[PDB]
């Protein structure tokens, strides 16, 4: 849960 | 005042806030847009959405954050989020930055379906806040200091993220202690505020069941962030 942030985190 | 490990840690946290995130051509929606309680709460939304990305890559380049555990980092961001909108949001209503104009901001906040229970508090705080005159400077270590906050909940290993607090504490306590020697009291001040702004995350959960009710949808961003089930 919560991907869109980890997507940006990891961005 | 100001050691040679501080003076590098400052520089590289004014460079990342200074990274002109928020794009030009989105803000300017603000003054160009119709005024109206449905397009204000449109332009508002845009905002916020952008902002938490532009708060993501500035929280990335602090310090030792990437140096983070995963589920921790989550937990950070979605517990500083609001508070971190409310210190931007305040330097604009005070420092009357070009890219937030001001007043139009606040006419958009003052028709956006929220409650006077809320905007009163809100714009409250924005003057008690604008009154420290804070520096870019101060504003810049304020949001650092409270996205990395470890009382936030449901955060696991506390101590590492105090570990990445405290350094800028105290560089900003040092801030206030030479370039305040007027009165002293304005590192606490500073602090008091932060409980103040602590107050809003309830008031914003609050704003948010009241918007859900009536129709009113977020972006798939802000619904991850803010929790909107
Ligand atoms: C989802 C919406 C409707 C919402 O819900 N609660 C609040 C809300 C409100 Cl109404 C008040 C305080 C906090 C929040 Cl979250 C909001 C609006 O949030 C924001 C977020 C961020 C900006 C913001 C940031 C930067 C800049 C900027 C620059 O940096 O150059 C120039 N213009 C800027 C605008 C404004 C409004």
């Amino acid at each position: 849960d919560h991907q869109l942030l980890r997507y940006l985190l990891d961005k | 005042e100001l050691t040679p490990d501080q003076q590098t840690l400052l520089h590289f946290i004014m460079d990342s806030y200074n990274k002109q995130r928020m794009p030009q051509e989105i803000t300017n929606k603000i003054l160009k847009e119709e005024f109206s309680a449905e397009e204000n709460f449109l332009i508002l939304t845009e905002m916020a959405t952008n902002h938490v990305q532009v708060l993501v890559e500035f929280t990335k380049k602090l310090p030792g954050f990437q140096t983070l555990d995963h589920e921790d980092q989550i937990a950070l961001l979605k517990g500083s989020a609001v508070e971190a909108m409310f210190l931007r949001s305040a330097e604009i209503f005070n420092k009357k930055l070009p890219s937030g104009h001001s007043d139009l901001l606040e006419e958009r906040i003052r028709n956006s379906g929220i409650s006077d229970e809320y905007i009163t508090p809100m714009f409250s705080f924005y003057k008690s806040i604008g009154e420290l005159k804070m520096t870019q400077e101060e504003y810049a270590l304020l949001t650092a200091i409270v996205i990395l906050s470890p009382d936030r909940q449901y955060i696991k290993d506390r101590e590492a993220v105090e570990k990445l607090q405290e350094p800028l504490l105290d560089v900003l306590q040092k801030l206030c202690k030479i370039h305040q020697p007027e009165n002293p009291q304005h590192f606490a001040c500073l602090l008091g505020r932060l409980t103040e702004l602590r107050t809003f995350n309830h008031h914003h959960a609050e704003m948010l069941m009241s918007w859900r009710v009536n129709d009113h949808k977020f972006t798939p961003l802000l619904c991850e962030i803010w929790d909107v089930q």
